[PDB]
């Protein structure tokens, strides 16, 4: 009759030409595309390849994506053919507590963000810790001899940033300390907790309490420690970092039957990745919320037949797939925001490709030809906003001292104890805190905060805006004003120019720390 | 539960080749297996009124039992109402006292679906007017058909079959419509011929006009 | 030869077109729609997704729920195809104990289902308020700095869902203040062999207790606080209880002789994530300020299986989930008229509504609730305006206005308390009350000057509450001084309730925000 | 064995129905697969002698092939020999030179072997008188049968086709009895015979009367 080579339930002409699924009727039906009536309707027209019973090599087959046929927690986005299903799974760890092997502890608050490797591939994901430097000496508080030993304990998530769930398995996740001092291993308890991690989820819930390394409740688990020496680099850094890797255990598989979602044993998601990876091109997008958010395309490998029978993929259309892009008057942009505000990055052999295709296209600007530049599977593409500075990690640590200044631009009940505004959630992330001096009329500068770790005066109110309390560090006290002339001065510092520990003298000073001016009044009706 | 060798005969199947025609051969070849689908009910009938078939190669204008007739016809739309040139296209059907049909060679008329369903639907074109333009009248037995699409819940039939005219039209169908435009009543029948043809796009005609395709379906058989 | 895709039983054009269930000559009818036949019957139209062998994805198919052939435990609104058949367990805490690891503690705790501001979360929770009343807890422990606590108390597990549950009980952490997971709850023996029906208690009423800890066990794991944590519990008062939802296999029907046995290849884990993606949660504390759970079928236009279900609209949800009707063209739960509930939304269902609101030229819901689609992973919240609630969605407060009202109605006063009849819906936001004697100049005095002395309300068979003046004024009625002068007796809410000392470890009333409900001169009034 | 889904198949037969007659439709379509169970064997012989079959609604006696006759007729007993008030009923045959009969019409003639029984014990009369009671002589070959009942082992045959009367009688029976009444002699073998005709009322005539059944097989067939 009809080929279906792949026997996905698609015929090869369908594939190959264009088709989406409708409903009439209450009655799901796929059908050749017909833009007079499918446009309308607001219907995807998809292709996909007849000889691949996934075109992502993922999982999930074209048909049950496209038919709905599937696992729901499967991303909207990997509904679709060409967007790869799986799992990224990596560790975020919220608070640590440092004590000393058996008060006098330490408990600091942690900023986890989910990393991006220069690197290839690496069949792993990670992210780095970020250790409050704010007020609350450590080793002096903890009391550390040169032949102490420091016990270390924390509260951690596993967060799901991709496209498919994960059932009854959590990934082993290695602590480091420098760039290879392999503090821990951890590992799931139970071996089978019996629950779901689904993508843009945590586990456990927001709700719930967080995960202990070696419980309160537990007294066999292995503590884990630290030497004399670890612990001073630890806190000449203030930053670990987690390496979890990829194995995320069985697939849930969809049964016609009875439409019954279970754990196929036979299915496993180390078995599937490794195809993904080389046939895909990934696409890492910071574009939400600054946080680095992984995409895999289905791209033609042009050696390999199998995978030239795939459908051809532009740059445009992938971040439209993928990404959720879209261009409403001819203006691709992602949420009003339009795609000359994001730099384009590649590792280098895909560097190189781009060049050559460019170059052959007699085109120099890329942002001008993005419908014309094709994919390739083992492409690696980051795209971040253009306002912000990076890392070497590619995470947001700071931006231009207009683009801030501008935010604060817009303020709303200001006083002597504290001010208050509604301000972008985007900028807050390269934030590491405020400072305010009082400046004299002659030009005498004293600020009320002279220490590195003093910064920590903004706090978010559940009202859903910021308030930056003078008094915290000013003893309790509102910010005393001798004379309403001379300006009271107040501005934030980036977290690439923030400071975390004393200078080499031992300096606890602020000064010399470059901040951004984003406040200043007289002091009288002004102030 | 086909075991994976079993699977691997089935895939050979499709994919190893032998013996080839070679290209001009398979081209032919291609077109034949096209006009396969079209009941010869209609074929006898095309040449009965001296119908010519053709299966020239490249730009179908370069033709001599078609020279350069009217540049203006030379505009001309798919299937789906999208403009075209016709030193493009791949098939056109000829209005005159000597009909006569002529098409393009490709090994896509196997492939694509889409090149295969403008072919039957200049094919339509020829029955709706080259063999029923003739002894049309009363013609109310299709003429009633097409207003059941006009009116009626889902736009989506004359989505498909209507072109931006007809939709539009506020009032019902007169009966005098298709005397003064016995050339979109046509199209429509020329249409409707192409996707119920068309063996994968036939279930689409019977699902979005069940209508124009209950029609089509009793029309050949009997 | 009828097309019946999901291999339900029914065939597709009546799951789309609407179908019935009918009894005629004892032999069960299922058969189209025909209003004029059926509504006469008062029949249940059904409509349901030709493609999904169980519309609500649930373990139970549209033909087996509408037609009765499935585990009778199953609840009765849960028998149609659109709403969801799924356990809602939680563990309910009745007493507890606290010892030193006599000069032992022992309060009644009140615990309540809560709701997440927060999106998902795959698991129940339940917060308990301890009883800060009469009876210093750590000096009666006499607990010191390098102490450790002891804990132990009584439970009973609560399905508040649409199924049942068997031969499994859910693992609940105990938790202290935001993360301190004070000890970890887990079923003995691994198989007790019960069930857990939904709307029942577990062990049942009418038994004892589930206690943590048991007397004739003796390795169970004692669970045990420092000194610190002691001092916050007793500072809050307040424990939680977040139960996870491995609720084990289910009781499936079987074809041959209606025997209805636990399927070992059917989980609720396998299936409770595809009821929260594809249904509309709506929890609604109307029945008795308790937040009742329930899950609709609502289409995902992007999901064709799913855009393959019945239209949903907000008032047939309610009709067929929390079975509210509209006898007069007035929508009401019991008498009660939607107008007098609030409606929440998490916030993307909120920006949906508003669009469907905008596009429909409305700007009250409430006028147009016949109006509004429903969508699946839609979070909708709905709550007694009477009251003012806190994080958890619980009802812990009200307007002055209101409370006055319930106790506008007195029924005796003396000087041995105060009696009247009073809606059992306030008796849940008031702590208790305090009363003081004021003077004609304005000289006022509490007859019971403590934060736990407010607890002089007390319920009655009879069905009515009365306030008891003896209690704290040392088993002797109000001696009034002056007959013209008056006596001021008003409510506490258990938001502006105090359970602790304040900083000062002043134990006075004053401060204590309070809502007049009663003042007579003291003469013949009084 | 058959598995869970096969067993489904089978109860969704019998409980999903799609298409319907309606009411009036299936109240006809009811009583005509009551008479399909009747050999037309006796049918044509009804009409012959001038036989009609109606199926009314609502009570019988409110028609018009039949008005108000003797109001004695209007009290009746049932197939076990209980009263009945004719109004109520569902089935009743009419003795005249122009032969009769006329029926209610319900779903229940597809449900109720009770009423079905009844129905065919009242065509039992029809046949024992309105078509045997011509040349019924010498009529011995039945008369035979009958006796045998009387007088033997076990009284359930007796109770079960004889009135409360013929079983008293102590003599055993005459060969006059059968003409001093023809009435009792053929109310016997309408009920002997609706027994028979009820498919599942059938072994039990078997049973309890083997006799009857012996004979009322025979009877027909041959
Ligand atoms: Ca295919
Ligand atoms: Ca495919
Ligand atoms: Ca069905
Ligand atoms: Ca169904």
């Amino acid at each position: 009759t009809v080929p279906d080579r792949d026997n996905d339930g698609i015929p090869d002409s369908l594939e190959v030409e264009g088709y989406t699924v409708d409903v009439k009727n209450k009655r799901t039906f796929l059908s050749p595309w017909i833009s007079n009536i499918h446009e309308k309707k607001g219907l995807t027209k998809y292709k996909s390849s007849p000889e691949k019973w996934s075109t992502a090599s993922d999982p999930y087959s074209d048909f049950e994506k496209v038919t709905g046929r599937i696992d729901k927690n499967v991303s909207p986005e990997a509904r679709h053919p060409l967007v790869a299903a799986y799992p990224i799974v990596h560790v975020d760890m919220e608070n640590i507590i440092l004590s000393k092997n058996e008060t006098r502890t330490i408990s600091k608050n942690t900023s986890t963000s989910r990393t991006h490797t220069s690197e290839p591939g690496s069949n792993s994901n990670s992210s780095t810790v970020a250790i409050d430097h704010s007020l609350s000496t450590w080793a002096e508080t903890m009391g550390l001899n040169t032949a102490d030993t420091a016990r270390l304990n924390a509260n951690i998530r596993y967060v799901n940033t991709g496209t498919a769930p994960i059932y009854n398995v959590l990934p082993t996740t290695s602590l480091v300390l420098g760039k290879n001092q392999t503090l821990a291993t951890i590992k799931a308890k139970e071996n089978q907790l019996s629950q779901i991690l689904a993508p843009n989820n945590y586990y456990p819930s927001k709700n719930l309490a967080p995960i202990a390394l070696n419980a309160q409740d537990d007294f066999s688990s292995t503590p884990i420690t630290m030497n004399y020496n670890q612990f001073l680099e630890l806190e000449k850094t203030k930053q670990l970092r987690l390496d979890t890797d990829q194995v995320y255990g069985n697939i849930a598989t969809y049964n016609f039957e009875n439409g019954r979602v279970r754990v196929d044993t036979g299915s496993n998601w180390s078995e599937v990745l490794p195809q993904i990876q080389e046939t895909t091109a990934r696409i890492i997008f910071n574009g939400k919320d600054l946080n680095l958010v992984e995409r895999r395309i289905a791209a033609v490998n042009p050696s390999d037949p199998l995978e030239t029978t795939k459908p051809d993929m532009t740059l445009k259309e992938a971040l439209k797939i993928a990404f959720g892009f879209n261009e409403p008057n001819g203006n691709l942009q992602y949420q009003g925001k339009d795609i000359t505000e994001f730099d384009f990055n590649f590792d280098q052999q895909t560097s190189q490709n781009i060049k050559n295709q460019l170059a052959e296209l007699n085109a120099t600007n890329i942002y001008t030809v993005l419908d014309k530049i094709k994919l390739n599977a083992k492409m690696n593409i980051l795209i971040r906003d253009k306002r912000f500075h990076y890392d070497r990690n590619n995470i947001a640590v700071g931006a231009d001292e207009s683009v801030v200044k501008e935010a604060h631009r817009e303020v709303i009940n200001s006083s002597t104890e504290g001010l208050l505004l509604n301000i972008d959630k985007d900028i807050r992330k390269i934030l590491s805190g405020y400072i305010v001096e009082i400046e004299d009329t002659e030009g005498l500068k004293e600020v009320i905060n002279d220490r590195y770790d003093m910064l920590n005066i903004s706090s978010l109110r559940q009202d859903g805006k910021t308030f930056i309390d003078f008094k915290k560090y000013n003893d309790k006290l509102p910010l005393y004003i001798s004379n309403p002339n001379y300006k009271v001065n107040v501005y934030a510092v980036t977290k690439e120019n923030t400071i975390i520990n004393p200078s080499e003298n031992g300096d606890t000073s602020t000064n010399g720390i470059k901040k951004i001016l984003i406040f200043s009044k007289k002091g009288y009706e002004i102030g | 539960n086909k075991t994976q060798e079993e699977h691997l005969k089935e895939i050979m199947k499709h994919i190893v080749k032998i013996e080839v025609k070679g290209e001009e051969a398979v081209k032919k070849e291609a077109a034949e297996k096209l006009l396969e689908k079209v009941p010869s009910d209609v074929l006898e009938m095309y040449k009965a009124i001296g119908g010519k078939i053709y299966i020239v190669d490249g730009d179908i204008t370069k033709h001599i039992s078609l020279e350069a007739l009217s540049e203006d016809k030379k505009k001309i739309k798919d299937i789906y109402g999208k403009d075209a040139l016709l030193h493009e296209h791949y098939v056109y059907a000829k209005e005159g006292y000597e009909p006569v049909l002529v098409i393009q060679s490709s090994e896509d008329y196997v492939e694509n679906t889409e090149k295969a369903l403008n072919v039957y639907y200049e094919i339509g074109k020829i029955l709706s007017r080259d063999i029923l333009s003739k002894i049309n009248q009363p013609y109310q037995k299709f003429l009633d058909v097409l207003n059941t699409i006009k009116n009626a819940s889902d736009s989506d039939g004359q989505d498909l079959l209507f072109t931006n005219q007809l939709k539009e039209h506020p009032t019902d169908f007169s009966v005098e419509f298709l005397e003064q435009n016995s050339n979109e009543v046509q199209e429509v029948f020329a249409k409707a011929f192409a996707y119920y043809i068309e063996p994968q796009h036939r279930d689409v005609l019977q699902l979005y006009a069940p209508e124009a395709f209950n029609y089509m379906d009793k029309f050949n058989e009997q």
